[PDB]
């Protein structure tokens, strides 16, 4: 199933997340002369009712997202990803293409009101990896205890694939498709129910683009159909308390950041050691020795 | 022994039983001193608790 | 066992001590109260206006 | 209460817990409680267990 | 069952739009009487059979 | 009504910015968005002289 | 009480055990062949009699 | 009983005694600015909610 290779693909190390999508590969036809070609040259000279095109049905492309940030994959997640694909393949079904996620840059903009007494390094840090997050969820590993204690039994948690690296959960896996559309109503509340934050006064999205002049609100922004959103790196928050603006030590924020993923990648990492079940062991005695009644 | 942290605590509590707020030196202290400010706060409490008498009274 | 026994009278002994009433708690050793309170003939009355 | 004996050569299950019980027909659940399964056979150094009867 | 196929497989659920032929014959030999075995009740067990 | 007259409101005062007022709506359990908002004085206030 | 009673389910015997059990060790729940499909789905939706 | 009663007061909260003490302990029972008005005003009547 599209869950199960999901899961298939999303472990090979440097992955983080993987859409399978298919391919449409079109075909044209003919009918005076029965005849195909990929090309609309097999049409010159016929007539409007002796035209016909056909979609072929079982062909796949792959779209990456990599941990590297880089402009390309590297060619050996090419390779990985072919070779597991050819490895375990269902029957009349091809693989054509394997490539990294594009995407669509947003800009937010905001002047936020805190605490008189807060630490505003930290709150920029978290504030800046909530909205991350939303635009771009990733699935985790877990532990068996941990799939026991969310309440799953033995029949689902080993339901697909056996995974070397722990237990994706399906639920978060569904969860982190590729977004569509960008709305300010989700990242108004992201930031109000961060620890020490009073007031936006100030908040605006928008496509992030050149000559940023006078423009609508955008209250909503869509994303096309085969785009990752990312934030454009040309975002700013200003932070008041009370009505004078105060600055934050460039340097500190990375460490706040830092500290909050460095969690991430210990704790995916506990995951290798619980993957199994135990199972009752006996002893072994010659239950069949027998003395004679004399 | 995190002196800094548990000595603003009980300052704190001492102030607000006169009904006083010194909430706003977390800040304002901030455009005069860089990390020097946390002995100079703590100094500037006691001395507004030795002070009081006259400072609440004399309006 | 023996040294339980031992630990659980010196815990009771803290906690007599604890309950001593405040007024020789915080007492002075010349007596007043001078560093702890302010008196009610000092924090009480006001300005005449 | 509780007891011990260890076996010398001579020794019966039932007979051994006539001595203890007053009666011969615990011997299942003394071998039970000392994990024997050849229990006809008693081997001449073991330490077995004996554990009091329930009370309610 | 279409999270279960196939990324590439829909399946369609739908009523069997029933259409039936019905017996008719030769009357019984015997019955236990012309009302309590009525070729009614031998029509009603045959109805229920099927 | 809970800043005009006692009430209760988990908003810190009714005087404040839309940031508040969205808040407010989004906290709600049956609720996801809304493209706009505004709250102009009722110009239109017949009752009121115009 | 004009209609009958619904949405009820009593516990498992042995018998229904040991088939739901037999099922999910061949056919892996997938839905890939004929059998996969018809019984999928009569142990998942108990109001189907074919 | 057409109306719900009125006049009455609870005994004070140990939340409301600490409250008291330590006002009359900055503003002395003097009204001079803001926040002596205030709270004055809040402390003697106690049917102002603002």
């Amino acid at each position: 199933s599209e869950l199960d290779l999901r899961k298939l693909f999303i472990d090979i190390e440097g992955i983080k997340n993987c859409w399978i999508k298919r391919e449409r590969v079109t075909v044209f036809a003919d009918l005076k002369n029965q005849k195909l070609s990929y090309e609309k040259t097999i049409w010159e000279d016929l007539k409007e009712n002796q035209k016909a095109q056909f979609d072929l049905k079982g062909l796949y492309r792959i779209l990456v997202e990599t941990e590297d940030a880089d402009k390309v994959l590297s060619e050996s997640l090419e390779k990985a990803v072919f070779t597991k694909f050819h490895a375990n393949r269902n029957l009349c079904e091809d693989l054509i293409k394997v490539e990294k996620v594009a995407t669509e840059p947003i800009s937010v903009c905001a002047n936020v009101e805190v605490a008189p007494e807060a630490d505003e390094e930290l709150i920029h840090a978290q504030i800046l990896i909530a909205i991350e997050d939303y635009l771009a969820p990733s699935p985790r590993h877990y532990s068996l205890k941990q799939m026991v204690d969310k309440g799953y039994t033995m029949d689902e948690i080993f339901e697909g694939p056996f995974l070397e690296n722990g237990f994706i959960d399906t639920v978060e896996l569904k969860a982190s498709e590729l977004r569509k559309e960008v709305r300010l109503s989700d990242i108004i509340n992201i930031i109000m129910s961060i620890d020490g934050v009073k007031i936006v006064k100030e908040i605006t999205l928008g496509n992030c683009d050149e000559n940023d002049g006078i423009e609508n609100n955008q209250w909503v922004i869509c994303i096309p159909e085969n785009k990752k959103p990312k934030l454009c790196k040309k975002t700013t928050i200003n932070y008041f308390k009370g009505i004078l603006p105060i600055n934050l030590n460039p340097v500190r924020v990375d460490n706040h950041k830092s500290k909050i993923l460095a969690s991430r990648l210990e704790n995916d990492l506990k995951a290798k050691d619980d993957l199994e079940p135990a199972i009752p062991q006996g002893t072994f005695a010659d239950w069949g020795e027998y003395s004679s009644i004399q | 022994d995190d002196t800094i942290e548990r000595r603003n605590q009980l300052m704190d509590h001492l102030i607000a039983r006169f009904a006083e707020n010194f909430s706003s030196y977390a800040f304002l202290m901030k455009f005069l001193y860089g990390e020097s400010t946390d002995e100079i706060v703590l100094q500037d409490k006691q001395s507004f608790l030795r002070e009081y008498k006259e400072i609440s009274r004399e309006r | 066992i023996t040294m339980l026994e031992v630990l659980c009278y010196a815990i009771s002994d803290l906690g007599n001590r604890i309950n001593i009433p405040i007024e020789d708690l915080i007492a002075n050793e010349e007596g007043g109260v001078k560093g702890q309170f302010y008196k009610v003939q000092e924090i009480l009355p006001s300005a005449p206006t | 209460m509780s007891h011990y004996r260890t076996v010398k050569e001579g020794d019966t299950l039932p007979l051994m817990t006539y001595r203890i019980y007053g009666d011969s027909k615990y011997y299942l659940e003394v071998a039970k409680a000392n994990g024997l399964t050849n229990f006809r056979r008693l081997k001449t150094g073991t330490e077995l267990i004996f554990p009091p009867l329930q009370k309610q | 069952v279409n999270e279960l196929n196939s990324f590439h497989v829909q399946a369609k659920v739908i009523n069997p739009n029933y259409e039936e032929v019905k017996v008719d014959v030769k009357v019984k030999f015997r019955e236990g009487l012309d009302v309590s075995f009525y070729l009614t009740k031998v029509k009603e067990d045959i109805k229920k059979f099927l | 009504s809970p800043w005009a007259y006692d009430q209760e409101s988990s908003v810190e005062f009714g005087v404040t910015l839309h940031r508040s007022q969205m808040i407010h709506y989004l906290e709600q359990l049956t609720y996801v968005d809304y493209i706009t908002d505004l709250r102009l004085l009722k110009r239109q206030a017949g009752s009121s002289p115009c | 009480q004009p209609y009958p009673s619904t949405k009820g389910k009593a516990q498992e015997s042995d018998e229904d055990y040991y088939r739901r059990v037999s099922e999910r060790l061949r056919h892996k729940k997938r839905a890939i062949t004929l059998w996969d499909y018809e019984h999928l789905i009569l142990q998942k939706f108990p109001k189907v009699y074919k």
